[PDB]
């Protein structure tokens, strides 16, 4: 059988924003080598680099979530 | 001088056979090694913990693999009633025709031993079915066993040897062993229980290969964050369900019933997960208590040395000064030890105690043989656990205790009225002996005269009262649980007693051990143990009081735990050391541990015969005891081989032997001493030096067995055959007429 | 149907590894 | 700025020698590879040559029955392949046997050559006399005759054996 | 060997000496009691660990005090 | 039949070999590896 | 040679208790294998004690009677060569004789035909 997949509804956007806002978090204050390039709070003034590889990693991981629980039931 | 030991140049260069027999003795006292520091003790002792886990693993491992290989797990699945359960098989290629006949039975069509441990019935109450999962188990406690192992070395490294204050950090430690240690691996139970246990036990097939995408109750994980969990326990399994089947199942995921499943005659499985689930809850709860990097949380020193009750000076908690005794305890690891043994001995006898009376597994209640080996089994360890206790404390005293440090806290006040304390000690065992033997020995004279109605009968009125407060309604009592007009049975606030219906089907249950009946034996009996524990504890007590020195030897700490003796002078000094009160003590606690599975066995045996009145009538004299127990139940035993052929037992009649062998020999090292065998093994020294052709000669010259050597090997002896003699008899007579 | 020969062999093999890391666990402890 | 870091190097050189053509490795310098070696009958200290090779003897012997035993041309009949086994251990050791004797003739002329040399270091050749080489023949061969024997006993009473392991000589 | 200790509340009564099988203990000048002598151990190889001396030593407690320790040959007191 | 030590379960040669092995063939090298060990000079 | 003969003795009369009183003694041929079997364990059994005892007895000055300066005139074989020597001798000579009794024992009915004179029929 083809694994469930859901329609758009607000619980996916919410996954996809947290997941990109905790690695959002993480990725300023654990990667090697964050502020290198041009400039943009509690964040650590993560550069442009920084932040959009933290948007681009949390669609990544964020459709994985939702592809993987939509598949389980919610697991 | 030899190479071995290596802890011990002292051993090393001694020219005699003693040498090795103390290099085992003192191998894993590790204190005593040459040029041991703190902090290289503590971490032999760790990578020795992750080998002792890794055995335990092993262990487990291999139960699992010989059950799976050689068992017949999936045949006493489908009549767990009938079908006996089988331990592993038999390979003994000097076994006759009629052994091999006799030991082939249980559906196998090889010689097999039939499995006793319960295994089976816990198995199958945590949903295995296959012959495979078991295989699958037990290589993954093979794989868990190899990780501790290579724990256990990589720990040893210079890189990975924690420091002395890693092992000195008592709060961190009690934070993760009591919310992660006991609270996660009981939140992971439950959840095992109510995502595998419970929907096999409800004929439906959860498996590493679809748990993932099988829910485990129809409301989800939705209902428990939106605080829906009364969807739960809803729809329970009817009374009606039959195990492993959907016939009369529920849904629900967290019952709290109570009492017994009506099939399986055992907890329920929802009862088992929700108490699980409690119990992690209060575990991780009880894990924050202590303060370890974030300034919230309590220090235990601070609480041991505190002075001000809210701004009053007290003494300490509950007005005692409790200070100095953090660095008492962190300081010393007998201390630990001794609690730890003690803990330990008493969640065994909980275990045993609370087993037979509530079956966690299905149908266990109904393995009479099972059910009285398991009783007897933890009831032994625990007694074995509580000797060890004591003895570490005794250890704690002599080795670890100086007065400095523990000046006028508790502790140097029991020391300083240990006087008291024993002698109140040896009064209550004097009164208790005197009047329970008197009071067997007047039944003995009445019946044996024929006036068995002149007997001194005293009702258990307090146990009876307690039993039917609790819901019992046999004795007439219309007390609290067993009055359903009682504020106790309504709960008149809430009336939140969902599980008074079941608990109380369960006490006044007749085919169960759920609060048995008991009468003036059972009075008896239990003054009897009363007896036996009040003097293994004076043994210990004393022992362990009186280690550090007595008014016979004052400086007794400067000659160590354990010593034969300090000569014949002063009277005579046998058997003066703690470590000979621990010896002493091991007799009292093996003494009263037959008392009580005596008692237990003897109880049960009546009931599954159906014959309770013989126990009713004959336990009340100790005749009754040595002709209706001993005797009358021995005849099976040792039938088991005869003239006239051998049956399945056989095996048990000749443990049974056995035993009686090992605890004759214990005699021959307790009641002989050393030198009239030194003296003997001198003439045999001169006899092997003066015979020609006798080319081979002692490297270490032979000696005698040391004086502890000997009070240890004598009560090794002596142990052992008790343990074989009475399991055998406990085997025979319960399998032999039974299942 | 109890486990067949090949996982008899396959858990004899599995084995060594405890066995060889516990004589590990066992010379580093002597030390 | 040159850091060889020898100092943290999981193998060193083989006994503190950089240039012997060796490492110290597990298999050749670990406390259980050592102890192992050093202690089969070819290693084993104050060993007599003659015992040396009565035990080397005894354990090839043994095994060498077994291959033309279940893969040989008279493996059809048990009688047959076990005899078949038994002259192969035998024609075996003693085409070895042969060989270690015209080596010892023709190693120990003079001042050997190569590894039996009186200045040579060897201590993987640790047989340096001719006596030596001749007790450790003496042990080969009996033991191989011996060992191969004692496989082809247990093979021609085979049946025996496995009523033996099996209780089935307890019926009277 | 064992270990032989003398504490100063000797008196000096030589009967732990006179005790002796093996000749561990001898007297020597001291100044500590009234007999103006005190025991003392300079032969402890030879001690067996027998306490005889403690059971003559009339004092409370005892003066002289026996560890037992190592064993070798002639502690354990073998002919062989 | 049961005149003999048989075995139902996967590979019944494996006690049939084991067992000796364990328990009459290997016991007595084990005790010479511990008597070695145990008496080595230092 | 001491070795040898002691085992040629020791082998040959090893083999017959096992023989005559043994769990295969109702058939010849078993009772026989057990017996040859019996001896070659005990054989190498003993020779085994023999070898750890020459490598555990003789390491710098051996304790006991095999020291130097010992004078035990029962027990001459003071050297370790003298000893690894015995136990060579002591195996092939326990394993002949064993071997000697079990093939005389297997042609037992030849061999009473032999001491008989009943070979001579034809
Ligand atoms: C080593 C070596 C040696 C030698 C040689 O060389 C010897 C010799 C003798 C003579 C002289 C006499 C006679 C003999 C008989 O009969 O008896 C015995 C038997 C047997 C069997 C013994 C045994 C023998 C040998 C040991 C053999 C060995 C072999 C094996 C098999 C090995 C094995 C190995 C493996 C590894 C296990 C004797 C005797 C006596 N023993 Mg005496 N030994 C010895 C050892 C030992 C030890 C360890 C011990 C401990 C246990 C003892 C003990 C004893 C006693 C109790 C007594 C008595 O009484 C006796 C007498 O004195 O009289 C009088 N002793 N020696
Ligand atoms: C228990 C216990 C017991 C038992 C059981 O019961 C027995 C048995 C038995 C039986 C199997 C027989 C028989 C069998 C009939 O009858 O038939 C056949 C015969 C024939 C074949 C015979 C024929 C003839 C021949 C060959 C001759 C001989 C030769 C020589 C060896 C040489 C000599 C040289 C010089 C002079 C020495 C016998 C004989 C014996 N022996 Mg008896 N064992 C016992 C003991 C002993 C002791 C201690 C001692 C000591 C050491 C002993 C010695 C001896 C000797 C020498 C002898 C021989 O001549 C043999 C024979 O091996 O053989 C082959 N045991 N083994
Ligand atoms: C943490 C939440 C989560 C969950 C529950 C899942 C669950 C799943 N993922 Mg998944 N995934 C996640 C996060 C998650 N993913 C993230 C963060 C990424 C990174 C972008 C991925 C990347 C990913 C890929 C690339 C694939 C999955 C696949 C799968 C499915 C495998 C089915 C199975 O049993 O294979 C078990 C497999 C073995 C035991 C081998 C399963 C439904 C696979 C799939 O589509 O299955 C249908 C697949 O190909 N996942
Ligand atoms: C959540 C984290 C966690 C967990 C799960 C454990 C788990 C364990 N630790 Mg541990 N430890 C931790 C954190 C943790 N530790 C921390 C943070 C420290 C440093 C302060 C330590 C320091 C430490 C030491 C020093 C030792 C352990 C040991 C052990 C083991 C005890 C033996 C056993 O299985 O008990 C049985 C487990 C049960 C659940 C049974 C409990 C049932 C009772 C009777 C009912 C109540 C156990 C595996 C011991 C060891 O070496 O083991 C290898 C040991 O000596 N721990
Ligand atoms: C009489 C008391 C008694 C009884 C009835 C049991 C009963 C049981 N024990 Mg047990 N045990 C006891 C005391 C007892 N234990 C004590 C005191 C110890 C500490 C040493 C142990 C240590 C122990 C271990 C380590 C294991 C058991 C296991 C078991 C179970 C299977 C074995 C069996 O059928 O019974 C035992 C029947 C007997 C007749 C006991 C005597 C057995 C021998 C003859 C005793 C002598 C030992 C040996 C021969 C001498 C040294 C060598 C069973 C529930 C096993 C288990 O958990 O199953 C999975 C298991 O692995 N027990
Ligand atoms: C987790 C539990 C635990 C731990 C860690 C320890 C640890 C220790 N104990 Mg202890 N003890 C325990 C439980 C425990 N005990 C219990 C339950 C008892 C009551 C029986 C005792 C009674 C006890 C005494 C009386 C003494 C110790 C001593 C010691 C210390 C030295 C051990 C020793 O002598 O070398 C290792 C010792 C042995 C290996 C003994 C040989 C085995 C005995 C004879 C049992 C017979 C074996 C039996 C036939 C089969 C068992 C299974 C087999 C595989 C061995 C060590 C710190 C000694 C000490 O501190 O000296 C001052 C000491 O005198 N303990
Ligand atoms: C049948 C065996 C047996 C019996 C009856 C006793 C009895 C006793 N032991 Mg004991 N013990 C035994 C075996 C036994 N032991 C063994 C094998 C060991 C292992 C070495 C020990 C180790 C041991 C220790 C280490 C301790 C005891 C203690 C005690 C006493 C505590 C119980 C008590 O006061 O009851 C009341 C007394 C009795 C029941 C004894 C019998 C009294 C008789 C029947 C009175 C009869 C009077 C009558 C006029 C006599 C006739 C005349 C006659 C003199 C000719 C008690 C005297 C403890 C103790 O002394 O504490 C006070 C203690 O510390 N025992
Ligand atoms: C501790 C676990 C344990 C125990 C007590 C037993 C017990 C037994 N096994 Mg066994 N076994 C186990 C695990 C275990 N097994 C595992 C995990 C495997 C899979 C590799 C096997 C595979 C196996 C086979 C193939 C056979 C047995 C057999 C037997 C029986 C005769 C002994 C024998 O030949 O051993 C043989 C043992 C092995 C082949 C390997 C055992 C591996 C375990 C893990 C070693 C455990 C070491 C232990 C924990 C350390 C002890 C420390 C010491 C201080 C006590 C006996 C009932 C024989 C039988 O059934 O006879 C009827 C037989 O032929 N076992
Ligand atoms: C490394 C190792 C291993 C291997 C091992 C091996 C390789 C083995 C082999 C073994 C063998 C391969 C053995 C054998 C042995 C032999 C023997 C034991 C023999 C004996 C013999 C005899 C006894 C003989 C006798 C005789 C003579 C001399 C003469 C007359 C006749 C007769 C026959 C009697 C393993 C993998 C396991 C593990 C890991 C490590
Ligand atoms: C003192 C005396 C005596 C005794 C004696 C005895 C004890 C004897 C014994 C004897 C014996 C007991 C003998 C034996 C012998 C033996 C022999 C003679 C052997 C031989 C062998 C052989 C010849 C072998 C060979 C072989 C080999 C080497 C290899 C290959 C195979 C064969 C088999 C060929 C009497 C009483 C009478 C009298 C008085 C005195
Ligand atoms: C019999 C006896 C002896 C003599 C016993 C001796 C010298 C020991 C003999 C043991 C022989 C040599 C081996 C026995 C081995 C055991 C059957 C198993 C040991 C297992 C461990 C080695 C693992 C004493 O020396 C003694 C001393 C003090 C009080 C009582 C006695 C006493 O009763
Ligand atoms: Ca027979
Ligand atoms: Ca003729």
């Amino acid at each position: 059988t083809v694994p469930n997949t859901i329609s758009w509804s607000p619980q996916v956007a919410l996954i996809i924003s947290a997941s990109s806002l905790l690695i959002l978090l993480i990725a300023s204050r654990s990667i090697k080598y964050p502020q290198v390039g041009a400039k943009l709070p509690v964040l650590g003034s993560p550069s442009v680099g920084t932040f959009v590889a933290s948007m681009a990693f949390g669609h990544v991981v964020g459709a994985g979530i939702v592809l993987g629980l939509s598949n389980l039931g919610w697991l | 001088a030899t190479k071995f030991p290596k802890f011990s140049q002292d051993l090393a260069q001694d020219p005699t056979t003693r040498r090795i027999w103390y290099a085992m003795a003192t191998a894993h006292d590790f204190e005593l090694h040459d040029g041991m520091t703190e902090e290289n003790l503590y971490q032999k002792i760790f990578a020795s913990h992750f080998g002792h886990l890794a055995i335990i693993f092993l262990w487990a491992s291999g139960v699992l693999f010989h059950v799976a290989w050689q068992g017949n797990f999936e045949q006493w699945i489908k009549d767990p009633l009938n079908v006996r359960p089988i331990a592993h098989a038999i390979w003994d290629a000097q076994f006759g025709p009629p052994a091999i006949e006799a030991f082939t039975r249980a559906g196998a069509t090889n010689p097999v031993d039939i499995c006793y441990s319960g295994v089976y019935h816990w198995w199958y109450t945590i949903g295995m079915r296959t012959n495979n999962e078991l295989y699958v188990g037990a290589i993954f406690l093979l794989l868990l066993a190899a990780l501790f192992l290579f724990a256990g070395w990589l720990h040893l490294q210079p890189r990975y040897r924690p420091t002395l204050g890693w092992f000195k950090s008592a709060e961190p430690r009690l934070n993760h062993h009591l919310a992660g240690l006991f609270g996660v691996s009981s939140l992971a139970w439950a959840a095992h229980l109510i995502h595998v246990a419970i929907p096999e036990s409800r004929g439906q097939h959860v498996g590493w290969d679809n748990f993932l995408f099988t829910p485990p109750h129809p409301a989800g994980l939705g209902a428990f964050f939106t605080g829906n969990w009364s969807a739960y326990a809803q729809n329970p399994d009817t009374a009606q369900h039959v195990f492993n089947s959907s016939q009369g199942a529920g849904t629900a995921i967290l019952t709290f019933l109570g009492g017994f499943h009506p099939q399986t005659q055992s907890l329920w499985l929802t009862d088992m997960a929700h108490h699980h689930v409690a119990i992690a809850v209060l575990f991780i709860i009880a894990g924050h208590m202590y303060r370890t990097n974030w300034g919230i949380g309590h220090s235990i020193k601070e609480m041991l040395n505190s002075k001000s009750f809210f701004g009053a000076k007290v003494e300490g908690p509950f007005n005692l000064p409790h200070q100095g005794l953090y660095d008492t305890i962190n300081n010393s690891l007998h201390f630990q030890l001794s609690f730890a043994l003690a803990a330990l001995g008493v969640a065994s006898s909980l275990t045993a105690q609370h087993m037979y009376s509530m079956p966690p597994y299905a149908f266990i209640g109904q393995d009479f043989t099972t059910q009285a080996a398991l009783y007897t089994h933890h009831q032994y360890i625990a007694g074995f656990l509580m000797v060890g206790a004591f003895s570490h404390a005794g250890i704690f005293w002599i080795r670890d205790y100086d007065p400095e440090q523990n000046k006028g806290n508790v502790l140097d006040r029991m020391l300083r009225h240990k006087e008291a304390i024993i002698s109140h000690l040896s009064w209550v065992s004097l009164f208790l002996g005197f009047h329970t033997l008197g009071l067997y020995v007047h039944n003995d004279v009445e019946v044996a005269f024929g006036a068995a109605e002149k007997q001194v009968l005293i009702e258990p009125v307090f146990a009876q009262f307690i039993q039917a407060a609790h819901g019992k309604a046999l004795y007439g009592f219309n007390t609290l649980l067993s009055n359903p007009d009682s504020i106790a049975s309504t709960a008149w606030p809430n009336h939140a007693n969902v599980w008074l219906p079941g608990w109380l089907d369960a006490v006044n249950n007749t085919t169960n051990s759920l609060f048995l009946t008991i009468g003036p034996g059972d009075f008896y009996v239990h003054h009897a143990i009363a007896l036996g524990l009040h003097v293994t504890t004076l043994v210990l007590v004393k022992g362990a009081l009186d280690a550090r020195g007595s008014k016979l030897m004052p400086d007794k700490k400067d000659f160590g735990y354990a010593f034969p003796c300090d000569g014949p002078g002063r009277g005579g000094t046998c058997d003066i050391s703690a470590w000979d009160a621990s010896y002493l003590a091991v007799f009292w606690m093996l003494n009263t541990l037959g008392w009580v599975t005596f008692y237990w066995h003897w109880k049960h045996l009546a009931i599954w015969e159906g014959n309770i009145a013989q126990f009713n009538e004959s336990s009340t004299y100790l005749m009754g005891w040595f002709r209706d127990y001993l005797w009358l139940h021995s005849a099976q035993l040792i039938n088991g081989y005869n003239p006239y052929g051998t049956n399945s037992l056989a095996i048990w009649s000749w443990m049974f032997l056995w035993g009686h062998l090992a605890w004759a020999v214990s005699f021959m090292f307790l009641i002989t001493w050393r030198g009239y065998w030194q003296e003997l093994i001198e003439t045999l020294v001169w006899a092997h030096e003066k015979t020609p052709l006798s080319f081979g000669y002692w490297r270490d010259k032979p000696v005698a067995l040391s004086i502890v050597q000997a009070r240890l090997v004598g009560l090794t002896h002596f142990t052992v055959g008790y343990i074989a003699t009475y399991g055998a008899f406990l085997i025979a007579s319960t399998a032999g007429k039974f299942g | 149907m109890n486990i067949s020969d090949t996982q008899v062999f396959v858990a004899l093999v599995v084995a060594l590894l405890p066995g060889l890391l516990a004589f590990r666990l066992a010379t580093e402890l002597y030390k | 700025k040159l850091n060889y870091r020898l100092d943290t190097d999981p193998v060193q050189p083989y006994k503190g020698d950089p240039f012997n053509s060796n490492f110290s490795t597990a298999i050749t310098d670990s406390p259980l590879a050592r102890a192992f070696i050093n202690n089969l009958p070819a290693y084993r200290k104050g060993l007599t040559p003659f015992m040396r090779g009565l035990e080397i003897g005894m354990a090839h012997g043994y095994f060498l029955v077994g291959p033309e035993v279940v893969v040989g041309p008279l493996r059809e009949t048990a009688h047959g392949a076990n005899l078949s086994g038994l002259i192969t251990a035998i024609y075996i050791a003693v085409s070895a046997c042969l060989g270690i004797s015209i080596f010892a003739i023709t190693t120990f002329q003079g001042d050997p050559r190569g590894a039996y040399g009186s200045t040579s270091k060897d201590s993987l050749r640790p047989l340096r006399n001719r006596d030596e080489w001749y007790q450790l023949n003496g042990g080969i061969f009996l033991g191989a005759m011996g060992g191969a024997v004692f496989a082809y006993l247990l093979l021609e009473n085979f049946d025996a054996l496995d009523s033996i392991l099996r209780g089935g000589v307890n019926v009277n | 060997s064992h270990t032989v200790k003398i504490y100063d509340t000797c008196i000096g009564c030589t009967q732990c000496v006179r005790a002796c099988p093996t000749d561990v203990l001898e007297m020597v000048p001291w100044d500590g009691c009234k007999a103006a002598q005190i025991a003392s151990s300079p032969r402890t190889e030879d001690c067996v660990g027998c306490k005889r001396c403690e059971t003559a030593c009339p004092t409370d407690f005892l003066s002289i005090r026996v560890y037992l320790g190592a064993e070798t040959t002639r502690s354990m007191g073998l002919a062989y | 039949d049961m005149t003999q030590l048989t075995g139902s379960y996967a590979a019944s040669w494996l006690p049939w070999i084991m067992i000796p092995l364990i328990f009459y063939i290997l016991p007595f090298p084990v005790f010479a590896l511990i008597f070695i060990w145990i008496e080595k000079e230092a």
